[PDB]
């Protein structure tokens, strides 16, 4: 759809004005910490399958009435589709982080999700618990803060990205709540 | 549900036709087979707790390495889940005897079981070693008929050649 | 103000707090039926079978 | 029991008279509390129509590379006319005959 | 709306013909077994306070994820709304058994109930089970076959009525599905 | 919820008007109490499992009939559901200190509690015996601050008045 | 209906956890900047009638076809409604700035506002123009940069509220799109 | 195959336009890793002959029951095959880190991998013990710079997120 | 023979007000320095126990492997709980100027409990020694990534005092 570099253009087309020093230096601050950004998306894709394997197991261990019949993770086909539902919503967050703007997940992933989860009988609050762990799993990896696994980077701060994906995982959560 | 009644009406529905008498021959084969198939399921409803305990003891006898840490049997709460994981199979084997087809098995227990067992590092080599112990030490004249000992034991190895 | 306080303090690591052994009794209990794992016998490790040659027999 | 009685809710559909009322008040009283689930299951199946058309393009783009099957253009700007012809006819097929409406429905609920 | 007497009236009005003396024999047994039907509506409504109570508490003990937080029966406002959601359903079944017809619940209770639960996000697998529990409690009360309570009746058998209320508690579970 | 922000924005919305000068003096009084109320929420958040253990069995010491056959504390697992029933009410008192108002009590814990506790035959007098014990087993400088124990006790009387 | 204080207990109710000291320090920082918020809400509601007079009359002067015959502000009837379609928005925005959470206008102002304008034929370039103008004014009043309206506050920083109210106006523009 | 060049050259043809100036910007980014990634390829190509042993011995320490009779490593000649097996996966990371993408792996290594392991009963969780041992072994001061430590360690984490 | 706060199960708070602090600040020599050395630790208590037990993993990665002690995420959190409690009594021991409550309530029997549960003692000696080497740099304000704002002077007397408390922890589990 459109990244952040083309988000500043489409806000400016209504202004019908050229792009100059009024709106360029935030994009200059994008590039000047651009090496930090794709240094952070490396340590999500590198350990993404262990995240959701812990996120859905952490979802069921809190509410064990999801595997009982009547819960929506009873069947193996109810539990196989739980991973791929819980993998696409992580995959769409990784597009918003790389492109910088959250325009990709709000329409190709979230437009029509609230209406389908209450059509299929999917429990809403169980998914919102699962995506909140993936919010916590991300910010423990952008900043090397997770206990059992860390990796070596260049010495610096990355709290702008760790507050960005926390703004990316609740717009998923507010689309379902 | 993939039963013999459904397979002959689904081909009847697809051809836009009526129930022809060619399918009625297959319904006659049910009531001959249904008596030698339901008492395989009736004896399973009265023996399920004693057979599911005796199954999992050969799961840990053939592969005793699962008690190590990092495996799928290190603590008591998931060894309790191992008996629940294998009771759910031997309930769906009971469910498919009453239907007569393989309907409940390949839809509920089987479809989607591959991509979650390697996901959570569960081998299927210990899953098939649980029911193959169950399927073997069962004397065909001692517990039920010579027909139910054929038909029900034909359902247990259906799991093994779908998991391997 | 100095303001010391003695209270029970713990931490967490991404899904679980530290004091989950001695939970309160209303928080846990009677959730599922319990199995028992049998005794897994530990045998020795073997050798080989080279010959890529007896394996069809 | 809950209270002194259990009357039905006024939020339940088909609760008013609709006998000798005006046309404006007849239609207001038959669609009282039914408008929500009609629009819930309208964005439901449109998302299903958007979801399986994605899951088959993954075969069309295996492991993140496009094949010779996509090829929407051959000359300079050869997709702009293909853009119009695919979306103008999609309106043309939405003003079809009322016999072909359920003929599309019941046959899609045959082959699938 | 339409009882068993006015059921055969509207069926005879498709023919626009006089209701004869050859078709009221199905009605005169319904009169002659009418004292059994008054004897059986009193069996249900005299212990309806415990039929609805035992059904919802039995629905919870099989599917415990309805009281884990975010659940559909989590707060006291959700639970007390369920215990009247579950007894208005019994209020119309006891109406339908007395009239000897299904015209009072298929037009005043279930016409419009399928779209209501998918609006509020109610799960149907739980709401089926609370109905089918109340079905098995009613046939244990129509016949004198309950475990804890027995009542005083005359000698006879009412399996025609016990099969009738089973035919009323399953048109509930199929309409909401 | 009912708090100081939701109250002045509702009466603004129920009169079609912008936030006036009286709508900002009220939230000024939220600044003059948050530093005397959030430390009552701090103490209850770290000491809940010891204050719910002793307040839960203060009702079973008072009403000992509940551990009879046919009563509300019949078996052990219905005793453990009562400790879960009481550890919800201390959790909502903690939420009313954080929000500031009594919204989380009379919308998640109070609303509908009369219909539930009459249906399932649960005596509310044993609920208010478990909540009046906590309100009395409290020293003002020892357990809290001087004015944090005024905030915490002002919500423990909202439960007792609402269940009576 | 949901301020900044109650979003924390809404978030902590899905965990079924007591609000610990880890989350109260972000909520103590809301109180510590509490006088800057009341010094910022007053900077908008005190000159609010001039803001909506400036935004509507500023929108029509860069697009003179909006009052031309066939435009959306042709008669006095369409002009009196345009002046209150804009000031209903700015009234509900300041509720979300006074509370700290957007859960007032996304539940009482913006839901169904998209479907309302497309039936009337209200143009979408002009609805987000007037709220891109009022976004430029609202960041010009909370920070003292208004050229002919210098209200006096203390010395300090208000760039945090310069991002909070500036996120609401392009969240309305994402809703009337 | 997947690379920086062949991916972005596809959308030029598959949308039917010329080579843009944005795809010309993409090969420029391949220059910034051309003298930054290829040092790891010549590193391991002269280094595998000793790390095929210590990472081949790494999994059997975790799984000593593979050498037990009966299972997939029951004889010595199987273990002669097993060391040749693991010398195909990082034989492709010499092919993957020389091209710039996962091309030699997503079309030759994972395509059909889970289907030849279920039928032939090879436990996929021992490859997680085989080459991820080299991830826990890698020294950024001694062996090679931290540019291989961010790129050679990345391509391994592609594979464990594929064989699981 | 532990300290003057002998009070067990009555309130548990015991703050000190302002004028009674003036009876205390005119009663400790370098009491202004001792309060700043406590506040330079207890403002940074979360980062101290996080960097210590990760740096223990960064020198000894065998505790994350199955069979290791800091597998099974409760036990990592129990090691994070034990890392806090070793820090909070030493941050009290800097405040009180003695190790009497530390040797009676925290360090007493710590050798026998850790060998009862199978806790590796040598790794935990490394964990306290990382926490020893941090708090020297926090008190003397030679902390690299974050510098506090203190008044001018020296604090090398208190930095030698707090290393004596951390060596008592390393002696008690050796
Ligand atoms: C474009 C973006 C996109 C998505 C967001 C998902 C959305 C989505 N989910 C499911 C479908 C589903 N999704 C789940 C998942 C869950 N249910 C739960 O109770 C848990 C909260 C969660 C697992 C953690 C389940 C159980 C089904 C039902 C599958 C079935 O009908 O058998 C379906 C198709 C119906 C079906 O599978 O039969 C779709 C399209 N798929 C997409 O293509
Ligand atoms: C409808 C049918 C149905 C099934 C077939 C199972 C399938 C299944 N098993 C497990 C989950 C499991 N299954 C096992 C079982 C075993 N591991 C072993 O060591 C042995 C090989 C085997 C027992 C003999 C274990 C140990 C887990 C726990 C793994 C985990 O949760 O991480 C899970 C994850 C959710 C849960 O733990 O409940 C699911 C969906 N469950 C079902 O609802
Ligand atoms: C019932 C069972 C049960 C669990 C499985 C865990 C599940 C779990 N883990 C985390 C929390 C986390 N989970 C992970 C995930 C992982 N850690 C790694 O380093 C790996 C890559 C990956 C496992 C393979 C991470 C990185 C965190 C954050 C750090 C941490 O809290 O340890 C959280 C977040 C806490 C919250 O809800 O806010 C939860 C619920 N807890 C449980 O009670
Ligand atoms: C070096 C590789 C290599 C092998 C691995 C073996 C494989 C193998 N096994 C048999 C041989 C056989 N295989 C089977 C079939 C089976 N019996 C069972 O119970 C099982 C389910 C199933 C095997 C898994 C039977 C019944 C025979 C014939 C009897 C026998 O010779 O033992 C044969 C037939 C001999 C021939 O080819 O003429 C072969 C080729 N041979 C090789 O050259
Ligand atoms: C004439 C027939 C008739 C009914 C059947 C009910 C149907 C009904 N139920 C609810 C509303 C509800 N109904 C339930 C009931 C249930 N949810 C569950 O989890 C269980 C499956 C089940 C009971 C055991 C719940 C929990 C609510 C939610 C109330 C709320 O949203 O606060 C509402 C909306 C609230 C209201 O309008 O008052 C309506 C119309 N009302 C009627 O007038
Ligand atoms: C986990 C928790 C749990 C429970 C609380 C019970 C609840 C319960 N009781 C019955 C079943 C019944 N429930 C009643 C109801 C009553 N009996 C009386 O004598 C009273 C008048 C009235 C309540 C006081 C009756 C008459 C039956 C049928 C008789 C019986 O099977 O016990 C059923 C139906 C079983 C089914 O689904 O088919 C359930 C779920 N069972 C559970 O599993
Ligand atoms: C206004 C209040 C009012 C009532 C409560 C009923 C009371 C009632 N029941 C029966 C009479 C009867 N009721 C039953 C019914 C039953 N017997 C059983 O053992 C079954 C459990 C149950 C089946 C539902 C039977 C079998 C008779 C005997 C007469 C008959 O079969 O018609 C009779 C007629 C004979 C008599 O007077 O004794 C009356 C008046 N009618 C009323 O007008
Ligand atoms: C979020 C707010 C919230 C609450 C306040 C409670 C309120 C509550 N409690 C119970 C349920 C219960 N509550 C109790 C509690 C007691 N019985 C006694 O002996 C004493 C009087 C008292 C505690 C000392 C018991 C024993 C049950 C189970 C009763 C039953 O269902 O048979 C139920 C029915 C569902 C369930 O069983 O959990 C509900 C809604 N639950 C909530 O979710
Ligand atoms: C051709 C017609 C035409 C106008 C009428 C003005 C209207 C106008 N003013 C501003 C821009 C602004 N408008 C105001 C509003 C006001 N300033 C005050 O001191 C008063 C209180 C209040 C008017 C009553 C403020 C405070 C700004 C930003 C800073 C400033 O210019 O003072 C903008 C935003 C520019 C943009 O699109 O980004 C517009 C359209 N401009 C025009 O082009
Ligand atoms: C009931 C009505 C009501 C109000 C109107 C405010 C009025 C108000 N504002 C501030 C106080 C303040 N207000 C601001 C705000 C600003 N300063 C700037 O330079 C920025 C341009 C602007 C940002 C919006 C700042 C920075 C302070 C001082 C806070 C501080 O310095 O930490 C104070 C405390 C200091 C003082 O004035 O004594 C008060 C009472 N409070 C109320 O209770
Ligand atoms: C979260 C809120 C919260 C509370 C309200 C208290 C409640 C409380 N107090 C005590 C503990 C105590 N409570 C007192 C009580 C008193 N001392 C006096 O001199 C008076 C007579 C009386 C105050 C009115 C005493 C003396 C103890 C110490 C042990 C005991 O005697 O019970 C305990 C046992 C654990 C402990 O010793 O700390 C608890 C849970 N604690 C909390 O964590
Ligand atoms: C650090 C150790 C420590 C102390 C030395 C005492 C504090 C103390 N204060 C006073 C002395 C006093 N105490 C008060 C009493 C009060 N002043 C007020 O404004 C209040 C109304 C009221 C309670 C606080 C007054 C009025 C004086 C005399 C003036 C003064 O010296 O402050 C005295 C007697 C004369 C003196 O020696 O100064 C003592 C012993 N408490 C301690 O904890
Ligand atoms: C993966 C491997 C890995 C490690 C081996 C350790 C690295 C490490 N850093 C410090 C050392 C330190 N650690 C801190 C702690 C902090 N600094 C701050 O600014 C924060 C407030 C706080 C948490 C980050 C301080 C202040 C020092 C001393 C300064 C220094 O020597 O760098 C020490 C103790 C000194 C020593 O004896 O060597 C170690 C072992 N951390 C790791 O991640
Ligand atoms: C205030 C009282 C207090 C102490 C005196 C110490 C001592 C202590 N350690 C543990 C308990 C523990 N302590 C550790 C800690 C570690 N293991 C490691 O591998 C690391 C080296 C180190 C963390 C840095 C672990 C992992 C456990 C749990 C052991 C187990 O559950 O088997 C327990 C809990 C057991 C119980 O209550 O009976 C106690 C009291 N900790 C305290 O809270």
């Amino acid at each position: 759809m459109l990244d952040a570099f083309s988000r500043v253009v489409v806000n400016s087309d209504a202004k019908a004005a050229y792009v100059g020093g009024s709106d360029l230096q935030a994009l200059k601050s994008f590039i000047a910490d651009g090496n930090k950004r794709l240094d952070a998306v490396n340590s999500i894709v590198s350990n993404a399958s262990c995240m959701v394997s812990d996120a859905v197991s952490g979802m069921i261990c809190e509410n064990p009435g999801l595997i009982s019949p009547g819960g929506n993770c009873y069947t193996n086909r109810r539990m196989a589709a739980c991973l791929r539902d819980g993998e696409i919503i992580l995959r769409y967050v990784s597009y918003a982080l790389l492109a910088g703007d959250a325009s990709v997940l709000e329409d190709r992933c979230l437009n029509g999700l609230k209406e389908t989860y209450i059509a299929l009988g999917v429990p809403t609050n169980s998914s919102i618990r699962a995506v909140s762990i993936m919010k916590a799993q991300a910010v423990a990896f952008i900043t090397n803060t997770a206990t059992e696994r860390k990796m070596s980077f260049a010495a610096g701060d990355c709290t702008s990205l760790a507050s960005e994906v926390a703004s990316y995982f609740d717009r998923v959560g507010a689309a379902i709540s | 549900m993939k039963s013999v009644i459904t397979t002959v009406v689904s081909a009847a529905d697809a051809a836009g036709r009526f129930p022809s008498n060619s399918d009625l021959e297959s319904i006659q084969g049910n009531i001959q087979r249904s008596a030698a198939r339901l008492e395989a399921a009736e004896k399973l409803a009265g023996n399920h707790e004693a057979v599911v305990k005796e199954a999992g003891d050969a799961c840990f006898a053939k592969y005793a390495y699962l008690k190590n840490p990092g495996e799928a049997g290190e603590n008591q709460e998931k060894i309790n889940k191992c008996y629940r994981d294998v009771d759910h199979y031997m309930r769906l084997v009971n469910y498919c005897l009453v239907v007569g087809g393989t309907g409940p098995l390949d839809e509920w227990g089987i479809a989607g079981a591959r991509e979650v067992y390697r996901t959570l590092n569960l081998p299927t080599s210990a899953y098939v070693a649980s029911i193959a112990y169950t399927r073997d030490r069962l004397c065909v004249p001692r517990d039920m008929s010579a027909q139910a000992g054929v038909e029900f034991s034909a359902y247990l190895d259906y799991l093994i050649n779908a998991l391997s | 103000r100095v303001a010391v306080a003695f209270e029970k303090i713990d931490a967490a690591s991404n899904g679980v707090k530290a004091n989950s052994n001695n939970k309160p009794f209303w928080k846990s209990g009677a959730t599922t039926k319990n199995y028992v794992a049998p005794e897994a016998p530990a045998q020795s490790e073997p050798e080989t079978l080279d010959d890529a040659a007896y394996q069809r027999y | 029991l809950t209270g002194y009685d259990s009357k039905s809710s006024p939020n339940f559909p088909n609760r008013a008279a609709t006998r000798e009322r005006r046309t404006v008040s007849f239609n207001a009283r038959v669609a009282r509390n039914k408008s929500q689930a009609k629009k819930i299951l309208e964005k439901a199946d449109e998302f299903f129509a958007r979801s399986v058309t994605m899951q088959y393009k993954a075969f069309a783009c295996p492991n993140g590379v496009y094949d010779i099957q996509c090829t929407e253009g051959t000359v300079k700007g050869a997709a702009y006319e293909k853009r119009a012809m695919a979306v103008s006819a999609a309106f043309r097929a939405k003003q079809a005959s009322p016999a072909a409406k359920a003929r599309a429905l019941f046959e899609n609920r045959r082959h699938a």
